[PDB]
RNA sequence: AAAUUGCCGGGAGGGAAGCGGAUGGGGGCCGGCGAUGCGCCCCGGCGCUCGGGGCGUGGACUGUUGUCGGCCGCGCCGGCGGCCAAAGCCCGGGGGCUCCGCGCCCCCGGCAGCCGUCGUCGGCACGGCCGGUACCCGCGCGCCGAAAGGCGUGCCCCUCGGGGCACUGCGCUGCAACGCCCUGCGGGCUCUCCAUCCGACCCGUC
RNA sequence: GUAAGCAGAACUGGCGAUGCGGGAUGAACCGGAAGCCGGGUUACGGUGCCCAACUGCGCGCUAACCUAGAACCCACAAAGG
RNA sequence: AUCAACUAGCCCCGAAAAUGGAUGGCGCUGAAGCGCGCGACCCACACCCGGCCAUCUGGGCGAGUGCCAUGCCCCGAUGAG
């Protein structure tokens, strides 16, 4: 319904609904309101020599990305790049920035509760019943790095001795772990056989072709 | 063709009545593909038209000769092997780097010589003579072909050949056994297992 | 737009209501036949008589893959029959006619081509013939109308896309196998192609 | 085979670089031509149509610590009836190029 | 599914003059592989035979004719006029065929392929269904007989689809009949 | 979706009757031969 | 200075070399080859700049993904109509054929399953290339909603679902997210050599 | 003119002055005339290998113990069996 | 069950030249020949969209916040020698 979802949004009467101009005959009495002359700073410090352009506070606002059809909270993925190739996880939620967000469980495959591009995942037709894992406190934050100055070149003084220090990852993403883990667990148990499935990576031995290769 | 795009180190061709053209053109897209072939028992590669037509033609091939200079002229081979060789040089652009490099990855034999014995010969379905060739229509092997334009060695080769055909059968008597052995331990894992194999119960034959 | 909507769809109910009203009374209903060609050029611009140059001209093919919408008359058929060699021509029908309209639309206004992507550009280059919209436009043609002239003279030769799915030979007549002349109404089954 | 050593999962389906966008007596060197193992029908490579894959070959001399060098590309579109593929590279490949395997990932999946 | 012919049937007349007001009406059953040709084909045998051209003539009807029982085989004649190298000649041919639409096919087939003959060489004088016990020639005669029974002598080997199809194979394949 | 009333009672009997006759009429002569009381010479070969 | 020659270092050579278009590998080479600054803010002195600290940000090239446009390509699905529609299926009837391909052929009438050919309306899934916003779109001026988005009044419509229309105003108006590298064994080069592929006859001239 | 890739005319187009795709090769035969690039689709012609595209789906005829035969011009075959 | 004539497809006989030799080559025989078709597919600087250069055409820019006015901006087509 592409284009009927088209033409309905694109009715006058309908796009004054929805930019809501009533509630704004509501304000300001039975009339739309004026508007004013903003940005009396009149205090310049510098003035350049070509035609002054102001930063782009961006008011264009993106859709979301759409999640895949195939993808349910609870369904089992395949990564596919980086360390965690052939992992098959179990996906949480698809979070707010559009990434999605998965876990191993990091008790059984040691993949963390991470973030993973949709892109990068082929959902398996199996699922899990998770509706009793508490994931609320996972976002964008979390995963936020703050990632430090350069001013660190990695030298040989610095190659193993952060392996053999423990500088790195927090307690409270341990703790949150083992949170995850057992409640995750407790609901993996369930379905036969899947505690070592996932403890299997997926690997394209020969004689399998993937257009074939349903999942 | 434009090839299988197969895996294998090298790929073997049991060559026996195969259309010679055919496989030749086979042979020659897979080693311009860049996949290392080696074809054997060229000996037996049969060719349409019948053995009159087909000398013929290999004895016009004979007159064609530099006059000035005949050890600088048209290279006239005889062995099965040689003649194949020609023939997917015929068909690969063998004047440039790519393709003497193409026919740096073919090695053609007369018999199996070691080590392709203990090896599975694969035969191309495109090129035999049931599937490609009429049934009553002349045609003749370009082993009785090289052993009438003087390739002295069609005895040789067949006492050779007939060491290992015996040689083979030996073994595959062996290999019968040994599967017959293995076909009862096959059933006897099988009612040893009861509920444990159920899922493959769908997906055998 | 409406009633333009509405009287398209009596008339094509019509034809067939006749054409069974005649059946059941025992003759036969003869369609009148298409007031309107859809000519697009098919052969390239060398070794063409000189005549035929002057004819493609006149009817405004001037470059290959050209396609131009023709009243029919005799002058006019009689003037295709010339350069029938060159041109592939037939009957369009409606969505024919409107989606080249849209999707390839163009105007001659000013001498300049002018792409009709708003109504605007028909006030302008139309309007004292009484055409104010794409859909009046697309009625005036499709219906050979009064200001079939104007509102056609006002349209730019269309530029076609490369038939899609290949071609046939380009030699022969239609009915020999090829492409030229009349396909009568299979030009709508290529415009598909070319558009 | 049986406690072998090498990689341990295969997340690519392995293929030849082929050739160029040939005409009889053109090459077009931008778009070049790619078999995938076990595609056999123009519609099988409908599956693969944008799919990711790398050139990895190896230089003469070590850079950031490797002789590897990778250079990436993707399918576009599907060329003969076949499933032979056409490939678009950020830089077209070398003509030593053609003959060697090629790695097709799936990454951008769907 | 789709068929290279289709036999439609024309109906015209020449344009109307003072005398003559309602000049006289001609039918015909032509083969083509559309409207258009055979509407092309139908002047053309108007301007041969009746002496009515399209420029002086007028179409009054096309339709397409279909066939009765496309579920049964019928044996058909043809009665069929062609031009050789050397002249003119007239055939008749005897096929089996579950309509005569696939019929005519096999016919201009068969002018192709034993005789050389294009389409623009061949005329269809006349069809009918020449029903069995009455047929002349003998390969149509052959399969008048209920309690038949041949084994295949030629058989293709080959893969369900495309896709199944490789250029190795380990195993000569078993071909039997 | 639901089986109602879709498309019912349009027209009735001695007119789909009428039409039958109509359609069946003109397929006759649509599909009729010729003659061929004409050809003195091929009439053997034409079979009549 | 050039043609020409010697030594030194490198590169390559199966009956020419040279040249053009691709990149690939070698070298030689480029730090304007590529950034570390902007506002707020607290002193401590010299409202304004520098010295310290807190503060959100921010740079060349390059990669990825997302979302809108544009053009395009590919695949699958559903409805409608025309056609005498035809057909098998379900029932009924109607003719010749005489031992026959024989439980043979042909035709006509009823009915309420799917099934051609053109025309047409619609749904979606996939991908390829380009663009990325001073207007077309979009945003604020109200609330709810992290968010897609929803939320009002009055008329017309069927009246479930729900739909159509409506009065319209000010201003603003360069799309995003995360990376990788940062004097490096880096980046890339229009310079050099080489290999491979395709092209490729020796210029002036009657 | 016996004819000529000959000599002289009529209508038009081409080459000359013009690249490019096809006809293996060719100034004028077929397609088609162009700024420099990215994307799509075609014309002529093709899909066994050289060589980009099917050893595709069909139906017939030919069996050549002469170099069977295999492209508009075009690189011929005749009378006759 | 058959006898004769006529006819026309492919093949054959007719069919001979000198450097070794040319359906372009290899090869091809339910063809990779011949005739007719069907689905796709491959291929030009040709057609379409998009960026850029230039030529041409047509517009905008002063009680000037005003400009290499010989400039800038917009629209459209075109590009062989
Ligand atoms: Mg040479
Ligand atoms: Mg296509
Ligand atoms: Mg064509
Ligand atoms: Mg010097
Ligand atoms: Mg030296
Ligand atoms: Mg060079
Ligand atoms: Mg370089
Ligand atoms: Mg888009
Ligand atoms: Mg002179
Ligand atoms: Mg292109
Ligand atoms: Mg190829
Ligand atoms: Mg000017």
């Amino acid at each position: 319904s592409k284009m009927a979802l088209g033409i309905k949004r694109a009715s006058r009467s309908h796009t004054y609904h929805r930019r809501g101009l009533w509630a704004i005959k509501a304000k300001h009495g039975g009339a739309l309101p004026k508007a004013e002359k903003p940005a009396a700073v009149a205090e310049p410090k510098f003035y350049p020599a070509d035609d002054v352009k102001p930063r782009t506070v961006s008011t264009r606002k993106p859709h979301p990305t759409k999640l895949r059809s195939t993808i349910t909270p609870g369904t089992v993925l395949i990564l596919l790049a980086g360390r965690y190739m052939g992992k098959r996880v179990v996906f949480l939620k698809q979070l707010q920035s559009g990434l999605l967000l998965i876990t191993g469980p990091f008790k059984i495959n040691g993949v963390p509760i991470r973030r993973v591009n949709q892109a990068y995942v082929i959902a398996t037709s199996t699922k899990v019943d998770i509706s009793k894992v508490n994931v609320q406190k996972f976002d964008d934050k979390y995963f936020a790095r703050e990632k430090k100055t350069r001013a660190k070149k990695t030298e040989g003084e610095l190659f193993e001795s952060d392996k053999e220090a423990t500088k790195n990852l927090p307690d409270f993403k341990k703790d949150d772990q083992k949170v995850i883990d057992a409640e995750l667990i407790k609901a993996i148990d369930a379905v036969p056989d899947l505690k070592n499935y996932l403890g299997a990576r997926f690997s394209l031995r020969d004689g399998d072709k993937p257009h074939e290769m349903t999942f | 063709v434009s090839g299988s795009g197969v895996c294998a180190k090298r790929v073997v061709v049991d060559a026996r009545h195969h259309m010679l053209g055919r496989l030749a053109s086979i042979v020659a897209k897979e080693l311009l593909n860049g996949q290392r072939v080696v074809v054997v028992r060229c000996e037996e590669i049969c060719m349409s038209g019948g053995l009159v037509r087909q000398k013929m033609k290999y004895l016009r091939f004979l007159r064609k000769r530099m006059n000035t200079k005949p050890s600088h002229g048209p290279i006239h081979f005889r062995a099965p092997a040689k003649i194949l060789w020609r023939t997917i040089r015929g068909m690969i652009p063998h004047k440039t780097a790519r393709g003497e490099a193409a026919l740096a990855r073919l090695k053609a034999y007369e018999g199996v010589p070691p080590p392709y014995d203990r090896t599975k010969r694969m035969v191309i379905p495109d090129a035999l003579k049931v599937l490609r060739l009429q049934p009553g229509h002349r045609y003749c092997l370009l082993g009785q072909l090289s052993k009438e334009v003087g390739w002295n060695y069609a005895d040789t080769i067949r006492e050779l050949e007939e060491k290992r055909k015996e040689k083979a059968k030996v073994s595959y008597d062996r290999r019968k056994q040994l599967a017959k052995l293995r076909v009862k331990a096959e059933k006897a894992a099988e009612e040893k297992l009861g509920t444990q194999l159920e899922i493959l119960a769908p997906i055998k034959y | 737009a409406e009633q333009y909507a509405g009287e398209y769809e009596a008339q094509d109910k019509e034809l067939v209501q006749l054409k069974r009203e005649a059946r059941m009374k025992g003759g036969f209903y003869v369609s009148p036949e298409a007031k309107l060609l859809f000519v697009v050029r098919i052969r390239g611009i060398n070794a063409m008589h000189p005549k035929t140059k002057k004819i493609l001209q006149l009817l405004r093919l001037r470059q290959i893959f050209n396609g131009v919408f023709l009243k029919v008359n005799k002058a006019t058929i009689n003037m295709l029959r010339r350069v029938e060699p060159y041109v592939a021509y037939g009957y369009p029908n409606l969505k024919s006619v409107r989606e080249l309209i849209y999707k390839r639309g163009y105007g001659k206004l000013n001498k300049q081509r002018i792409p009709l992507a708003n109504n605007k550009v028909i006030e302008e280059g139309l309007g004292k013939h009484n055409i104010i919209c794409i859909e009046d436009l697309v009625h005036e043609i499709l219906t050979v109308g009064p200001h079939f002239k104007e509102a056609n003279n006002f349209l730019w030769p269309f530029k076609l896309k490369a038939p899609l799915g290949g071609l046939k030979k380009k030699r022969n007549h239609y009915v020999e196998g090829g492409d030229a002349g009349n396909r009568e109404n299979y030009i709508n089954q290529l415009v598909r192609r070319m558009n | 085979v049986k406690g072998r050593t090498g990689q341990r999962v295969r997340l690519y389906v392995r293929g030849t670089i082929l050739g160029y966008k040939r005409s009889k007596s053109n090459q077009y060197e931008t778009a070049s031509l790619v078999q995938i193992e076990g595609v056999n029908t123009r519609e099988d490579v409908a599956w693969y149509g944008g799919k990711r894959m790398a050139y990895v070959y190896k230089a003469k001399t070590k850079s950031n610590g490797t002789h590897y060098r990778c250079i990436w590309g993707k399918v576009s579109r599907p060329h003969g009836n076949t499933g032979v593929v056409r490939a678009k590279f950020t830089s077209n490949l070398p003509a030593e190029a053609m003959g060697k395997k090629v790695r097709v990932f799936m990454y951008p999946s769907s | 599914v789709a068929f290279r012919f289709h036999q439609y049937q024309v109906v015209g007349r020449a344009l109307p003059t003072p005398g003559d007001e309602q000049p006289k009406i001609y039918r015909m059953k032509l083969w083509a592989t559309n409207e258009v040709r055979a509407k092309s084909k139908f002047w053309y045998f108007l301007r041969k035979l009746k002496k009515v051209k399209k420029s002086n003539g007028q179409m009054l009807a096309i339709n397409e004719i279909f066939e009765k029982n496309p579920t049964t085989i019928k044996n058909y004649g043809i009665w069929l006029r062609y031009q050789s190298r050397t002249g003119y000649h007239n055939m008749y041919k005897e096929y089996r065929d579950t309509t005569l639409n696939g019929a005519v096919e096999q016919m201009y087939t068969e002018m192709a392929s034993r005789h050389r003959v294009r389409s623009p060489c061949i005329q269809i004088i006349k069809t009918a269904t020449v029903n069995f016990k009455l047929c002349k020639r003998d390969n149509t005669k052959q399969f008048h007989n209920s309690k038949i029974k041949f084994p295949l002598v030629y058989q293709k080997v080959r893969p369900p689809t495309r896709k199944l199809k490789t250029t190795y194979k380990a195993t000569r394949p078993n071909l039997f009949m | 979706k639901e089986k109602i009333n879709s498309k019912r009672t349009k027209l009735s009997a001695e007119e789909a009757s009428k039409i039958k006759a109509a359609g069946k009429a003109w397929y006759q002569t649509m599909i009729s031969d010729s003659d061929y009381t004409e050809f003195d010479v091929f009439s053997k070969w034409l079979g009549v």
